[PDB]
């Protein structure tokens, strides 16, 4: 049939007299909005303030429209003004401020809103001062985990309002504009913002999105204040400010604790550091490549010397060569290689001892790795004791150190287990399973490997590697979480191989060659025992496990069969399925992290570098044994904000003119315009 | 213009008898192509590749360059939807017939391979779209059982 | 870009070599012993895989297609617990390589095959005008007959 | 009457005045891009250059030189030599006659008939110009 | 609590005559902006920069 | 889905991988109560969801 439409939710309809009312408001014929507006307070045939059907009274299509003049006349007379001074501020059209000065239910706006709040939002510089001109003031966010606040615990009432209210005055807080307007340090207040959104976001799980996007506004507006700069003494004064010695890069440091890539990765940022650490190397940069090589090289080989040489005598122009950050680097760097070098010489007859004595005595490179390995874990000492525990730990890397040294901490002790009761000597055959020996060789040489894979910790420093890690790294991430699905998966089919098979094991004895497992020439009891059953999968993926073993001998096909499907699922499951998409995954991750490379690398850079930038720096082995400042400081330091800050916001105002299309509303405004003077001059002119 | 195109009337230069009107079909002008249509116009064929008369040898020993861009200006014009429409008994067997050279001309001028795609591009998206305007089905049958062989 | 990573697959394998041939260099036999008079990753049956650098470089490598058999991490003497270090070393390098940083290649391929496609021609006709230049020059004639 | 400073070669510690870096370094750099900025700008080498399409060629690759040697101000350097790559193709792609294609891509600045022109864009790797359709078509002839 | 919101790095003001003037650039009156500048040179209220 | 764990959000990850711990440890306590007797305090506290 015929569907019937009608209006369900009905409202009141405007009498004709008020539809023109409006209209004529809407079209900026002031002669007849004058005219009905005296005419109403006689014959009161008008609501004055009458609304649209979108809810748009007089004074908010005049607001809209941009028309000062119509605003005035309905201001003069008695319009209600609710919640007008919002929606000027929305349409950011500064000259409402007639509405601030003039004095005497459905809003777009949620009831929180207050007027500052909405100009922070909209980030006007102007709107905003104008406001803050007056006395106006933004609530408290009670700190992340208030619960002891009471009335956030009363969140209960409306747990939606009050997670609104919060993002409302966050993202005030972190408008641009009134970090510019209203704080004493603005760079510190958006790097502290930014963290705090950071944090706000994983704890709101939900408006997660939103806290993000306000960290990021805040991110972007320090490095924004940064570019600014015109001049070295500025970037000077801004990047050694101290809050509260100076001259220690301090504003830095904090931006690497709060994360601030950007701010960091900021090219005259970066051009102050690399004059620092290649002090004493007048236009490394301009040098030619084989140039550089040599005088690197040179430098390398000379670590004992220089090394020696300040600690004999620090003040010796060689004492002081040390010092210099990019030398420590070659120095220290040329330390650890040669050390990698000794254990490439501890397992090459160098000094091998014979294979058949117990607990033998140190070789004399074993003698020399000692001083090495000690320093490095003294150098750890310090490390954690000047950063502290947290910090140490932040360091991923650091945590291999830790398992190189204990490793190597652990290789020593058993050395001494072994050089003591184990004086004798046997044939290594005869050895135990767990004869300290062997177990302390072990170890070393699983240390010696931790130790190689450091070196690629050294790839930062070059241009070309060290973009590439922050890559890896990043996919590395990727391959975690997959580990934790094939997980799952490999034991889910080690339960039931172990579940089939595990009553046909067999004992080595039996076996050929008495050998039991999947590492011998004829694999065997590749599923007896659930050990035997995961590494038996694991070493399926890379194909090394052959078919034959997911047989039984006393041949019972049914099993078998069972067994080889399961086996085979497996398999297609992990490397045609699983496998396949982890490279999807890899690959996603790839595009995303390329874009943010460079910035995820000089930050990586800046941070080893200032590493170096330290007073205390000596290679591994050679260890051996008045407010009046500050306020100058200070002063010097708002002189510089206030001329960032104009500077910044100037410039904003121009990209937004300059980068901004013409919306609809513009050509409303501008048909407003040429109707309403052409009223006027109609009028005139009649 | 137009106004401007008709008082002109009223009283780069691949040609000067024939370019009114090969701008204004890459002008793709419905409006100015019939104003100037109505004078009888009558674009040059251009010469397949093949040719090797003066006809286009010498020419094509003259100025090279100039032939070809010549010959892509009567194709860009020829493949013009307004021009087809204003001009084709049949626009669709036009357009079909039309998209087939262009390509042909793209393998051939493979310097200008691009220009020659496109060209063929436009013509089969213009048949698509006045197939789009059909709205009853006695139209689709009529329009896709016709054939322009007696 | 596959050079570069090269490098790091190559520290890698430096890494994991260094440490097999520092745990599997007391147990290094005679190529009399070994049967045939054949000691190797090469023959038949491969052995003493990582006995020496050299050789436990290219065990490595040859790991790398699969064609380095599993037998090769037991010592004849059976010490258990090394031989299940050396398979655990052994298997650490062939996840970090086989799994990890060769797919980890396929990605940045796939990245810059994408980017390399965008300007593909212009570097071609590039290189095809250097060709083409080469030979419109008048010093040429063939290779056989180029020398007198 | 107006002039924009010659900026120093690469790499000219000699001057004194490149010493200037060792003062606010940071306006010592901007002042340089700000300079190639504007040195590489389409119209005024148009205006200004006697020969658009040399001096392009010649300008781009001194910008990616260096966006090389100031590690810093890199993607502004390599943007701005793009800008004279594309410049150049342009020009070329203004030409309409075989005649003039001829007369620009074998000029020699000073035998002819030999494409000097095209040499030098293959000297200096412009790869767009030298792809340009109408070039090609040419070296085909040939 | 509340956060008392005020200018830190604050600037010099305009008075309401220099307002003025400024606005009426701003829609591009030249009659007022004229009369103004003419009483400023005579009573030297605004400043025209 | 959270009552019964106000805060929860806020919880320190290691406070609530021990909360969510005991909990399971318990499973068989709270699985009883309740069947005995719903109402007990106990047999509460399995009825909530997470
Ligand atoms: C994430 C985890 C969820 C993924 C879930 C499911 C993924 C699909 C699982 C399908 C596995 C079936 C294969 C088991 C099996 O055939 O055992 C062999 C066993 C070995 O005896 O053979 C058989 O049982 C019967 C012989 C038929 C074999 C052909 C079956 C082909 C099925 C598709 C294979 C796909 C290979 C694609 C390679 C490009
Ligand atoms: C770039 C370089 C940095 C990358 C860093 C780290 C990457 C993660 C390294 C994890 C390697 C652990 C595997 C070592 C090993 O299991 O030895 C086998 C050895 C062989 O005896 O077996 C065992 O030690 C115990 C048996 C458990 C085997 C299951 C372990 C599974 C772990 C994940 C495997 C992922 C395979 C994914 C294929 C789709
Ligand atoms: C590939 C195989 C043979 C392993 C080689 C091991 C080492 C000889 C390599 C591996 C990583 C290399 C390092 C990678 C990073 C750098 C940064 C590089 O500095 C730069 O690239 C830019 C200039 C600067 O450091 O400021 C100095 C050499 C160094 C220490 C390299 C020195 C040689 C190293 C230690
Ligand atoms: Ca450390």
């Amino acid at each position: 049939d015929r569907i019937p439409l009608q209006i369900v939710r009905a409202e009141t309809e405007l009498s004709a007299e008020e539809k023109a009312f409006l209209s004529a408001v809407e079209k900026g014929d002031y002669a007849t909005v004058k005219q009905a507006l005296q005419e109403a307070e006689i014959y009161y045939n008008v609501n004055i303030n009458c609304m649209d059907p979108l809810g748009r009274s007089a004074l908010l299509i005049a607001i809209e429209n941009e028309n000062l003049e119509i605003m005035e006349l309905l201001l003069n007379h008695s319009v209600y003004v609710g919640d007008a001074l919002l929606y000027a501020i929305r349409k950011e059209v500064v000259g409402a401020v007639e509405l601030l000065l003039s004095y005497r239910q459905f809003s777009e706006f949620t009831p929180d809103i207050t007027p500052i709040m909405l100009a922070a939002h909209t980030n006007n510089y102007e709107i905003i001062k104008l406001l803050v001109q007056k006395r106006v003031t933004i609530p408290r966010p009670h700190q992340i985990r208030c619960n002891c606040v009471e009335c956030v615990s009363s969140s209960e009432v409306d747990s939606l309002r009050h997670s609104r209210s919060r993002l409302n005055i966050y993202k005030a807080l972190a408008s641009p504009s009134l970090i510019a307007l209203s704080s004493e340090d603005p760079i510190l207040t958006a790097f502290r913002l930014g963290w705090e959104l950071k944090e706000l976001s994983k704890v709101e799980n939900e408006f997660k999105a939103e806290y993000e996007e306000l960290s990021q506004q805040c991110k972007l507006f320090a490095k924004d204040l940064l570019d600014q700069a015109r001049s070295s003494r500025e970037l000077e004064i801004i990047l050694n400010h101290r809050d509260d010695k100076y001259h220690d890069l301090a504003k830095l440091k904090v931006a690497i604790k709060y994360h601030q890539k950007e701010f960091v990765a900021q090219p005259n940022c970066q051009q102050l550091l690399a004059t620092l650490w290649y002090d004493g190397f007048p236009g490394w940069r301009r040098k030619h490549w084989v140039v550089k090589l040599l005088t690197c090289m040179t430098i390398g080989f000379l670590f004992p010397m220089l090394s020696i040489a300040y600690l004999i005598s620090p003040r010796s122009n060689l004492g002081l060569f040390i010092k210099k950050p990019f030398i420590k680097f070659i120095c220290h760097t040329a330390s650890y290689l040669t050390f990698l070098f000794m254990l490439l010489l501890a397992s090459q007859h160098i000094v091998r001892t014979d294979l058949h004595v117990q607990g033998p005595p140190p070789t004399v490179v074993e003698w020399m790795i000692l001083p090495w390995v000690l320093g490095f874990i003294w150098g750890e000492i310090k490390e954690m004791w000047d950063g502290g525990f947290t910090e140490y730990i932040h360091d991923w890397w650091n945590l291999m150190d830790f398992a190189m040294n204990s490793l190597y901490l652990a290789t020593i002790s058993l050395k001494i287990v072994a050089y003591v009761k184990y004086n004798g000597s046997r044939p290594r055959e005869e050895w135990e399973m767990w004869h300290p020996t062997l177990i302390a060789e072990a170890l070393f040489a699983i240390s010696n490997i931790l130790s190689s894979l450091r070196l690629i910790s050294l790839f930062t420093a070059n241009s070309h590697l060290g973009p590439l890690q922050i890559s890896l790294g990043r996919m590395l991430l990727d391959i975690l979480k997959f580990l934790f699905i094939y997980c799952l998966v490999l034991l889910a089919f080690a339960n039931g191989l172990n579940q089939l098979y595990f009553y046909y094991e067999t004992r080595a004895i039996d076996e050929p060659n008495n050998c039991k497992g999947i590492r011998c020439e004829k694999q065997n009891n590749a599923f007896s025992t659930l050990f035997e059953t995961l590494q038996s999968l694991f070493w399926s993926v890379f194909g090394l496990l052959n078919l034959y073993v997911t047989n039984v001998k006393a041949r019972h096909e049914f099993t078998e069969f069972v067994g080889a499907t399961m086996f085979g699922t497996y398999n297609v499951i992990s490397l045609v399925v699983l496998l396949n998409m982890l490279i999807a995954m890899m690959n996603n991750s790839y595009q995303l992290i390329a874009d943010h490379a460079d910035i995820e690398w000089k930050f990586a850079r800046t941070k080893l570098w200032m590493s170096y930038f330290d007073e205390g720096g000596t290679l591994p082995p050679p260890f051996n044994i008045r407010h009046a400042d500050s306020l100058i400081q200070n002063q010097h330091y708002q002189e510089v904000i206030r001329n960032l800050v104009k500077r910044y916001v100037a410039a904003m105002i121009r990209n937004s003119k300059t980068n901004e299309g013409l919306t609809e509303e513009n050509f409303k405004e501008l048909k407003q315009d040429i109707s309403s003077f052409r009223y006027e001059v109609l009028d005139l002119l009649g | 213009v137009v106004g401007a195109v008709d008082i002109l009337l009223n009283h780069y230069s691949t040609t000067m008898d024939v370019a009114p009107v090969i701008l204004a079909a890459h002008r793709n002008n419905y409006e100015i192509l019939t104003m100037l249509l109505k004078q009888d116009v009558s674009l040059p064929k251009p010469h397949a590749v093949g040719c090797e008369c003066t006809l286009c040898s010498a020419k094509n020993k003259k100025d090279s360059l100039r032939h070809s861009r010549f010959r892509l200006d009567i194709y860009r014009c020829l493949a013009s939807p307004a021009l087809i429409m204003l001009t084709e008994e049949d626009p669709i067997l036009r357009a079909f017939e039309l998209s087939a050279d262009l390509k042909e001309l793209s393998l051939v001028e493979v310097e200008f391979r691009n220009d020659y795609e496109e060209l063929a591009r436009q013509c089969k998206m213009f048949a698509k779209d006045l197939l789009a305007q059909a709205r009853n089905s006695r139209e689709l049958e009529v329009i896709l059982n016709h054939t322009s062989s007696d």
